[PDB]
C-alpha cells in the first residue's frame, strides 16, 4: 500500500508551508531584543 | 539565527503589579520602621521603678513602650 497521491499532495503543500512558517521564527535582525533606557 | 524565537505568555501585566505593590508599600515601608527605629534609639523605652510612698499614677506609666 501507501499514500493516496491526494494525500501526497497536501503533504507537500503543508511541507513548503510548515518550513516557511519554522523558517519565519527563527529571528535575526542582528537583534532580537531592543532596551529603550 | 541561533537563538530561536522563544515564546513566553505575557510578562507586563505581572511586572506592573508587583512594580506597584513593592513601590506601594515602600512608600510606608521605608518610614515607619525608620520612626520606630529613632524612637527605640532616641526616646528610650522605659525604667523599671516602682510606684513611690502614696503617689496615684495614670492608666498609662504602666507599660514599657511609649508608643504603646
Amino acid at each position: 500500500s501507501g499514500y493516496t497521491p491526494d494525500e501526497k499532495l497536501r503533504l507537500q503543500q503543508l511541507r513548503e508551508l510548515r518550513r516557511r512558517w519554522l523558517k519565519d521564527q527563527e529571528l535575526s535582525p542582528r537583534e532580537p531584543v531592543l532596551p529603550p533606557r | 539565527g541561533k537563538r530561536l524565537f522563544i515564546i513566553k505568555p505575557s510578562g507586563f501585566y505581572d511586572k506592573r503589579f508587583l512594580k506597584l505593590l513593592r513601590f506601594y508599600i515602600l512608600l510606608t515601608g521605608i518610614p515607619v520602621v525608620i520612626g520606630i527605629t529613632l524612637i527605640n534609639v532616641f526616646i528610650g523605652e522605659a525604667e523599671l521603678a516602682e510606684i513611690p510612698e502614696g503617689y496615684v499614677p495614670e492608666h498609662w506609666e504602666y507599660f514599657k513602650h511609649p508608643i504603646s
